[PDB]
RNA sequence: GAGGGACAAGUGGCGUUCAGCCACCCGAGAUUGAGCAAUAACAGGUCUGUGAUGCCCUUAGAUGUCCGGGGCUGCACGCGCGCUACACUGACUGGCUCAGCGUGUGCCUACCCUACGCCGGCAGGCGCGGGUAACCCGUUGAACCCCAUUCGUGAUGGGGAUCGGGGAUUGCAAUUAUUCCCCAUGAACGAGGAAUUCCCAGUAAGUGCGGGUCAUAAGCUUGCGUUGAUUAAGUCCCUGCCCU
């Protein structure tokens, strides 16, 4: 009784090992409010404070991250769990509470099922960035 | 209670590690790392006086991760953005004098076993040492 | 920019001039009816034709 | 060489104004009587206000904080935000 | 069965006084989340930046002048400590004088160039409510920087004293100076 | 509780004039001793730098200057000092304050005698290490 | 002077030297659906609220 | 005992696994699958011009080295039978016992 | 890797009968970045890429040739692209934590990265394993950034050229060029004049790494990322281009 569910931020990964249990939160071997930048406090707190209680109690989700950056990890964590709340409610509880808890968070925030993919534009040959150029020399 | 060593707040636990290491006097420092401390290529001496306790504490958790790693590995661990002035900033890796020395002192306290494919790893001696402090500093933090 | 080229409209009129007896109002069946009765060497051109022919179908019933 | 600077943007701030290295007892009575008795206190506030150096300002203000008299709100990297309670 | 709060806050009874800024300051509870930072896909639709809170918009403009273009952690912290100063001052939540600064530093008519196919006449033109919010935020985030440059105060400290003195409509802040010149500019260019 | 200590600007080494700010950076003002040799002379003189420069007594100053003029008695080996292998004496020490003008002109006058252009390009208006000298040091 | 407010009927056309401004027959939320055709800059929609510091220069361009 | 597959055009490579398996799994065998190694790309950038005129535009060449691994533990008189297979020229099938 | 789906496929409306435009629906995605390019020309660059070469010049004291020193690096200057900067959003000491493409020896002809360990302040010196490679270097412990300390608005501790004395590596040898390290000298520089360049979204800028010549050798290049804005989404006013 488990699905290993993926959030997929920009170059980030959060495997949501979802399972019914006693209520646990891990961040790649590390506990709940151990969070590395403090500005992103409330961001990893956004799901549980907006979902509820009886939902949170029954389910163990422990989360392994292979991320690419600090804020990239934190949005991946939320996009993972708010797809893990979609993923765990796919399989056990009926769809009249899955689609309505999905309506909860999407009327809050759309990206929690809509994975909007944005890799960078490639560094163009003529210029130093992905879109820029260099100064011309005129007369 | 059930206390993983990460359940405690991170930086105080590694900075309260520094004070309980003062309680015994666990060090082995020859002449030169007594004399001048510099890092890789950095600006001054360390302001903080307890840098032996500070290098040993940062040595602990990063060796708590990677056993079979080593002196060249903890050279990689610290890191530092060296400045150059007019030329842009490159990277140089860590020291190697303390990066063997800070590992010598904990091996003086029986906290390193060596892989023949690899290098250092923790021992159940030292593994107990961190977690009992993680017993007391989170019991300090919540109280 | 849905401003589809001649060779879409070239085929889509020969679609309607040979095998009308299979086509319908539906897109997602004519997308697969188009494969059985034609030669489409491109997969974007599978969709591009089939969206135009069924868009043409609502005029053929009409005018 | 000749610094024939093509640019022109002058109007500098205040003539390298002096600032007090270590306090006086004129300052100490200025300290102990009203450095609580504002409503909002930053060490940057009291530095320009009473013409006191900021390394001395965080020296003095943490001391009346150390007795617990000053009621702060938090601390972070950049800023240490105080208040007077009661 | 959950209501939305932001921080240490309530996001409630911030009554915007006039219209010509409603629909355009987004501190409704249909546009209130927990945190400033969003995944901004706000270069897609033209007016889709109506659907963004002004608290993020003040952070997003505060990172300017070169050395600070970047570090959204830092510029939220300044607003976090700008919140932490004005709340201490007279009560009267920083969210309220934030709102009433945009209403007071927003140059309700401005200037540009029109035709006759000759020389410049500079007709006095009007300005959309979105450019009101756009131009008021820009003067305040500049208003922190030119105030805080080369003095002992911080970015959070000058910006907090900037926010109060701009919603206190009595000619004391960088924005109100730049706006009340523009009404003098608008009368000359009418 | 540090009431006030009578120390504003003092006399050190008869040529350079030191301030009151911080004890490792007051001694910056001596020619030939800059940032860090002050940091090492101070800390191996066992003086509290957190205690101000404006808080220090008479014997402690000369105790600094004793190791400033002789560090090779106690500690601080040759790679950290100033005189190299050649001073025409095989002598390892540190230069003093007013000694720095003499040791320069002693370098220069023999580099003039040697006909070395390391010395001739200091004599002439030229640059030893300015290996492109179009844009180097104008007017 | 009294200052009055107004919402936008329909968008006529974007003009300027630079094509920066939008010519807005607004309407009167002061009165019936009369208007003045004003030259507003900024992103703007129909039904947008406008602060009219002049109800006089009623400027028409086709 | 294993067989490494490395080639250049992947139409040939999927069919050289298929010519392997169509000739293998009707024998008494225990065969593994085509483990996808990451296709490598040695990139080459060139100035495009022998001299210094004009705009500064770069050619950008890439090879793509496909690689899969298959696995056969067996007697070798079947290996010396599967040795007799006609081959695509850009295919180098090395052997490993 | 085969195969799927984005077509404006439904609704509204504006529309010659149309072509199509515009909002919304569900959908990851309603078009991402490119790459290859039209007929015809410049007397645009390259004869210094060539075993592609025409014609004139040179060939025994050689415009062939190696070898040995020196030059291309000179500086009253002028212009170009850049780099770190001009500070408190910061400077410093430490603690914390997470990348993506790619690179690596006995080759059709001159030839490496590095695990661990010891010695040494630092650059480096020694022995052993592994890599002709998703094995190993490498869960590339990348930096920016973040959590505390000092500094406190000071041409200062912001700034690192010049100059002093040394300590190391490669090399045929580094002088009138190396590279790296250390102390020491602490230089102009107060947000840059009339003018102009680059940019609409993971885009700009801030920040690091890898690749190319490499024995030493990146400020430039070409790719990779990471914190990730501002204002637009319009015109022919400026420069220019397209159709009558
Ligand atoms: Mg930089
Ligand atoms: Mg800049
Ligand atoms: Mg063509
Ligand atoms: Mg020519
Ligand atoms: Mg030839
Ligand atoms: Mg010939
Ligand atoms: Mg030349
Ligand atoms: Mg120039
Ligand atoms: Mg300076
Ligand atoms: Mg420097
Ligand atoms: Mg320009
Ligand atoms: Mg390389
Ligand atoms: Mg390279
Ligand atoms: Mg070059």
């Amino acid at each position: 009784q488990s699905v290993q569910v993926f959030g997929r931020k920009k170059t980030a990964t959060a495997v949501a090992h979802c399972k019914r249990g006693n209520g646990l939160i891990k961040v790649n071997g590390r506990p709940l409010e151990m969070i590395e930048p403090r500005t992103l406090q409330y961001k990893l707190l956004e799901p549980v404070l907006l979902l509820g209680k009886e939902r949170f109690a029954g389910v163990d989700i422990r989360v392994r991250v292979k991320g690419g950056g600090h804020v990239a990890q934190i949005y991946a964590i939320r996009q993972s769990i708010s797809k893990a709340l979609v993923a765990y409610y796919q399989k056990y509880v009926d769809e009249a509470s899955k689609k309505e808890i999905k309506d909860i968070l999407i009327q809050y925030d759309r990206t929690l099922l809509v994975a909007d993919p944005r890799r960078c534009e490639s560094k163009k040959f003529g210029g130093p960035g992905a879109r820029a150029r260099y100064q011309k020399s005129y007369r | 209670p059930g206390v993983t060593v990460k359940d405690v707040n991170q930086q105080e636990f590694v900075r309260a590690l520094a004070a309980f290491l003062k309680k015994s006097g666990k060090l082995k420092v020859p002449e030169w790392v007594d004399t001048v401390k510099l890092a890789k290529h950095k600006e001054l001496a360390p302001y903080d006086e307890n840098w032996f306790y500070t290098r040993a504490a940062s040595t602990a958790r990063h060796l708590y991760l990677r056993g079979g790693a080593g002196v060249g590995s903890m050279t990689k661990i610290y890191g530092g953005r060296q400045r150059n002035g007019v030329m842009p900033s490159h990277f140089s890796r860590g020291s190697k004098s303390v990066a063997r020395r800070v590992l010598q002192a904990l091996e003086g306290l029986k906290m390193v076993e060596k892989d023949q494919d690899g290098g250092r790893k923790l021992t159940p001696q030292g593994q107990r040492d961190l977690d009992r402090i993680a017993g007391q500093v989170a019991a300090a933090n919540k109280k | 920019g849905r401003v589809r080229t001649k060779t879409v409209k070239k085929a889509a009129r020969v679609i309607i001039e040979k095998y009308y007896t299979r086509l319908g109002n539906d897109f997602h069946t004519n997308k697969r009816v188009c494969e059985e009765i034609a030669i489409i060497p491109s997969k974007k051109l599978r969709n591009k034709i089939a969206g135009y022919v069924t868009h043409l179908m609502k005029r053929i019933q009409r005018g | 060489g000749k610094a024939k600077k093509k640019k022109w943007s002058k109007g500098k701030v205040r003539d390298k104004l002096n600032n007090l290295v270590l306090f006086d007892k004129a300052t100490y009575d200025k300290l102990c009587k009203e450095v609580p008795n504002y409503k909002l206190i930053t060490p940057a506030v009291v530095s320009e206000r009473l013409k006191i150096r900021g390394s001395l300002a965080r020296a003095a203000l943490q001391e009346l904080l150390s007795k617990g008299l000053i009621k702060l709100v938090s601390k972070h990297r950049a800023q240490v935000i105080y208040t007077r309670n009661t | 069965p959950d209501i939305k709060l932001f921080g240490k806050w309530s996001t409630d009874d911030v009554q915007i006084n006039d219209i010509s800024l409603q629909d355009y300051i987004a501190v409704k509870e249909k546009y209130a989340k927990y945190l400033p930072h969003s995944a901004g896909r706000y270069a897609a639709k033209r007016f889709r930046k109506a659907q963004c809170p002004i608290v993020e918009r003040l952070t997003n403009s505060m990172m300017m002048h070169g050395r600070n273009n970047g570090k959204k952690l830092m510029t939220v912290r300044i607003v976090k400590h700008a919140f932490e100063i004005i709340h201490l001052l007279t009560g009267e939540n920083p969210l309220q004088v934030l709102v009433n600064a945009i209403i007071n530093s927003g140059p309700r008519e401005d200037s540009t160039r029109i035709g006759r196919a000759g020389t410049v006449r500079r007709q006095a033109v009007d300005v959309s409510p979105l450019r009101r919010v756009n131009q008021a935020i820009w003067l305040l985030c500049t208003g922190a920087r030119e105030a805080a440059f080369r003095n002992i105060k911080t970015i959070a400290e000058c910006l907090a004293d900037e926010l109060i003195n701009a919603a206190k409509g009595s000619s004391n802040s960088y924005a109100i100076k730049k706006k009340d010149e523009l009404e003098r500019v608008a009368k000359s260019n009418r | 509780v540090i009431p006030e200590k009578f120390q504003h600007i003092l006399r050190v080494l008869n040529t350079n004039i030191d301030g009151r700010r911080k004890i490792a950076f007051a001694i910056t003002a001596i020619k030939g001793v800059g940032r860090r040799y002050a940091h090492v002379v101070l800390r191996k003189a066992d003086i509290d730098l957190t205690k101000r420069a404006g808080e220090l007594t008479e014997d402690e100053v000369e105790r600094v200057i004793t190791i400033m003029q002789n560090p090779r008695q106690y500690k601080i080996p040759d790679w950290f000092l100033n005189r190299q292998k050649d001073v025409k004496d095989g002598k390892y020490s540190q230069v003093l304050a007013n000694g720095l003008d003499n040791k320069l002109r002693e370098d220069l006058e023999r580099l003039k005698k040697i006909r070395a252009h390391r010395g001739l390009r200091h004599f002439w208006g030229l640059r030893v290490r300015g290996q492109h000298t179009k844009t180097t040091g104008r007017r | 002077q009294p200052i009055k407010l107004a919402r936008v009927t329909k968008v006529l056309g974007r003009t300027g030297s630079q094509g920066q401004c939008t010519q807005v027959r607004v309407e009167f939320m002061d009165d019936t659906s009369r208007s003045i055709i004003r030259n507003v800059k900024g992103p703007v929609r129909e039904g947008d609220v406008l602060t009219l510091l002049e109800s006089e220069r009623e400027a028409r361009r086709l | 005992i294993r067989i490494t597959l490395t080639s250049r055009n992947v139409k040939s490579l999927e069919k050289v696994c298929a010519d392997l398996i169509r000739g293998a799994k009707e024998k008494n065998l225990k065969v593994k699958g085509p483990v996808r190694m990451p296709t490598k790309t040695l990139r080459i950038t060139t100035r495009k011009t022998p001299c210094g005129e004009g705009s500064k535009t770069w050619d950008r060449f890439q090879m793509r080295i496909h690689k899969r691994l298959i696995d056969l533990h067996s007697p070798s008189e079947i290996v010396k039978q599967i040795t007799s297979i006609s081959i695509e020229p850009g295919v180098e099938v090395e052997v490993t016992i």
